[PDB]
RNA sequence: AAUUAUAUAACUUAUCUAUUUUAAGUUUGAAAUUUC
RNA sequence: AACUAAUCCUAGCCCUAGCCCUACAAAUAUAAUUAUACUAUUAUAUAAAUCAAAACAUUUAUAAAAGUAUUGGAGA
């Protein structure tokens, strides 16, 4: 059968206002009994080519609407 | 941790280490064409290791794609894929994909889809043919190999002719 | 810092420097710093073992004491 | 050897020593105090006396509470004290009949209730008894605050209680934003439940959460010994100047 | 709601002790269960119009889930709390 | 060093240690000491001793003069952060 | 085999759902008891 | 009076009493003990049966009142 959608997938405390749920961020390691912390984006301090990702074509300054066939 | 073996990023007609990626949505508008009826050529009738029926390479425009072969498909045959619902009976060449509205009652069909756009899921086995039992306005009756007769919209795509190995059901 | 191993013991964990943070380090997260529920039985055994060690030690001293009385 | 204190007293020793002793007194009192849940499926015996079969004399009687199983899903919802009763049944209510393994399931539902204090509508698992209790409590917010933890029988309800108690305690402008006049009415309406901010924080907190909270409260960056000596030197010199 | 009672009496443990339950004490009798019964009556206010159970604005007593599954679920009925009840009568007074 | 792609070793000059060798010319300390020289009673240096020897005289004079304030704690030798020094006391980032 | 066989499963009525004018029966049998 | 062997006392233990407990560097859960990224990370339903009832089936313990009464294939 032709599959629409990848076949692989086929077979409270935070809500409180004014208070902050405790999370294992202070522990510095995961524990199942503590809530998952909210992590801001990480800054390496330098650019790693191995982990670098090329920017999308449209964002490129040289991007042109007309298509050039090479 | 389970990843399916059918994980090739790009659809290709070349054998893949071999397995050939089949296409069961017969009317997929090809490149450099509008969503209107288009024609294709049966390049070669090859053998599919992963399916009982033999697959026929159908090529049109700038796109080449494998499809299931019907009873009489051979190399060099012409296959038409139409979305338009013909006012009159549309010329029927075995293996062509046409709306059930175009076809007349009694024509053997295969690779039918229960719902429009679902894609071919039944009558894909060797020797399986669906009979168009009845036709009324935008509704048609398609007999699937399970013996289940179902009523579907005329927009559903059906491929004329029986599947290859016509004597599969007669095997002794 | 002081951390609990999977055996329920409390041990000083020496921190390691990494180029990535802990939450982005799956392997560091994969490392287990949590004790399983079954360790409660082991904890009782550890307390009993400590008491057993003291009891055995007294027996060892008693045998030494025997000769002290015999010698003196 | 033999343990001087029984196993049940071991927990008491930990509570009385270490970080547990350093825990806030109000939270410790809340943990220490135990309140029996209101009976729901069992009623006390009508008579206080009966004829003792063995001696043929009138004897005092005792009440056996019916066992009721409360699934954790109840702790994530607002059940009015109802719970799953697991046991055996005799067909037609005669012991002479066959015994059939039966699990009795109270009819459970998920419905939405509006909270004035939080100014939000929450969709939660609820039973018919809770809805009547909410009406008897004169509002959903009142029901959460008025009902005790045991009668409430919901960790989320306790979580709501912690937020509601803290919200009332702080007079936080977060209640009904851009409507200060409406905010005052809600605080006045629920003025009875106003309590100190410190107490409200620890309401409904789990033991593991409480221990981490106290650890987070008591953890403090090491004092540079340079600073400590500087203050000590200045203090001693200042005393000498006097 | 389900109500059960032990078939076998548990021997008295005295003033300040806990009786030890046994296998025959584990068999219980079902005095009453709402599941076996038809749904018990529930008091609700119709917030819309439903076929042949009255009209919006009336107070009707209906079987607990029959009203809940049909009326309240579709939104036809609502629960009568004192806060909205006093609003309803005040609204009805202005009506 | 670091192994880059293609299984090729790429030595990193920074990660390669450089041996800092002291100049021993004119240095009178030798592997052994005289038996004539009396043995030294161990008096390990401590934070209190270091603070008393160097920091205490400065604060004592300044405190009597009254020119003492929090902003000038660094003047007496406090380091707000260990960054900027090649050798950082904590976390230790330098080898022996 | 005889005798039962509210394990379940079905149907009927409840049940729970929609609308709208598991329990009790029965049946199968998970089995039970005794005989051959 | 000879060979093979034998000779010995502490190595230590056992039970109560008493007593709860709060006893280097470097590497490590990745492949444990691999100095830095991979791959997210996770235990447990009545305890049962055996056994006793000489088999087996409900059933089978785990201060005085008193082994009285009841219960129980009224039997262990």
């Amino acid at each position: 059968a032709y599959e629409w959608g990848v076949r692989s997938t086929r077979k409270r405390v935070y809500e409180i206002p004014g208070l902050e749920p405790i999370t294992y961020e202070g522990k510095k390691h995961f524990v199942p009994w503590l809530a998952r912390p909210i992590f801001p984006p990480w800054e390496r301090g330098w650019n790693d080519p191995r982990f670098h990702r090329a920017a999308p074509i449209h964002e490129q300054t040289l991007y042109k609407e007309e298509p050039c066939y090479i | 941790k389970f990843v399916s073996w059918k994980s090739r990023t790009k659809y290709t007609v070349k054998p893949v280490k071999n397995y050939r990626m089949i296409d069961f949505l017969r009317f997929r508008p090809e490149k450099e064409k509008a969503p209107e009826p288009f024609e294709e050529k049966v390049v070669v009738v090859r053998y599919d290791p992963c399916r009982s029926a033999d697959i026929a390479l159908v090529a049109g425009g700038s796109r080449k794609r494998w499809i299931i072969a019907t009873e009489n498909m051979k190399a060099g045959d012409t296959i038409l894929n139409s979305n338009h619902i013909g006012r009159m009976a549309v010329a029927a060449q075995e293996g062509d994909a046409h709306p059930l509205g175009a076809l007349p009652v009694g024509t053997l069909i295969n690779n039918v889809e229960s719902e429009p756009g679902r894609g071919a899921q039944y009558i894909r086995a060797a020797g399986t043919c669906g009979v168009l039992l009845r036709k009324v306005n935008g509704t048609a009756i398609i007999q699937l190999p399970s013996k289940r007769q179902m009523q579907v919209l005329e927009s559903c795509t059906a491929t004329v002719g029986r599947v290859s190995n016509v004597n599969h059901n007669q095997r002794v | 810092a002081w951390r609990r191993d999977i055996f329920g013991r409390i041990v000083w964990h020496k921190f390691k420097q990494w180029p990535i943070p802990w939450y982005l380090n799956k392997r560091y997260n994969r490392r287990r710093f949590f004790a399983m529920p079954y360790v409660d039985r082991f904890i009782r055994l550890r307390i009993e073992k400590h008491a057993r060690i003291e009891a055995r030690k007294r027996s060892l001293q008693k045998k030494k004491e025997k000769i002290l009385h015999a010698k003196f | 050897p033999l343990h001087r204190y029984p196993v049940h007293l071991w927990q008491k020793l930990r509570l009385r020593q270490g970080i547990c002793a350093r825990l806030p007194a109000h939270f410790l009192r809340s943990l220490e105090e135990e309140r029996t849940p209101t009976p729901v499926h069992y009623k006390p015996h009508g008579t206080k006396f009966k004829i003792n079969p063995k001696n043929g004399q009138r004897e005092r009687v005792e009440d056996v509470p019916i066992p009721v199983h409360y699934p954790p899903e109840s702790q994530q919802g607002l059940w009015g004290g109802e719970g799953l009763i697991l046991g055996y049944r005799y067909a037609n209510n005669d012991k002479l009949s066959k015994r059939v393994k039966k699990v009795w399931k109270p009819q459970l539902f998920t419905r939405e209730l509006y909270s004035e204090i939080l100014d939000k509508k929450f969709t939660v698992t609820v039973t018919m008894r809770t809805l009547d209790l909410i009406d008897e409590a004169y509002g959903f917010d009142f029901y959460i605050l008025k009902t005790p933890k045991e009668d409430l029988g919901s960790k989320f309800g306790m979580d709501l209680k912690r937020g509601m108690l803290l919200r009332l305690a702080r007079q936080d402008p977060h209640l009904h934003p851009e409507n200060p006049e409406r905010r005052a009415a809600i605080y006045d309406k629920y003025r009875s439940f106003v309590i100190p901010e410190a107490e409200a924080e620890w309401v409904g907190l789990t033991l593991e959460e409480a221990l981490e909270k106290q650890r987070l409260l008591e953890e403090k960056d090491p004092v540079p010994l340079f600073k400590v000596y500087v203050e000590e030197l200045v203090q001693r010199l200042q005393e000498q100047v006097l | 709601t389900v109500i059960v009672e032990r078939w076998w009496k548990v021997p008295l443990a005295g003033e300040g002790r806990k009786p030890h339950l046994h296998r025959r004490h584990r068999v219980y009798k079902l005095v009453e269960d709402t599941k076996h019964r038809p749904k018990d009556n529930l008091e609700l206010i119709l917030t819309q119009s439903v076929d042949e159970i009255g009209v919006r604005g009336d107070l009707v007593s209906v079987k607990k889930s029959v009203g809940r599954n049909k009326l309240l679920s579709q939104g036809l009925a609502v629960y009568a709390s004192p806060e909205n009840r006093k609003l309803f009568e005040e609204e009805k007074s202005l009506r | 060093g670091i192994y880059t792609s293609d299984r090729k070793f790429v030595q990193i000059k920074e990660m390669v240690p450089e041996f800092v060798v002291p100049d021993l010319t004119g240095f009178k300390l030798k592997p052994y000491v005289n038996y004539r020289a009396p043995a030294g009673i161990d008096t390990p240096l401590t934070a209190k001793a270091l603070f008393q020897e160097t920091v205490a005289p400065a604060i004592e004079k300044d405190f009597k003069e009254g020119t003492f304030d929090a902003n000038n704690l660094e003047k007496y030798g406090f380091e707000p952060t260990q960054e900027g020094k090649l050798f950082q006391l904590y976390p230790k980032n330098f080898p022996r």
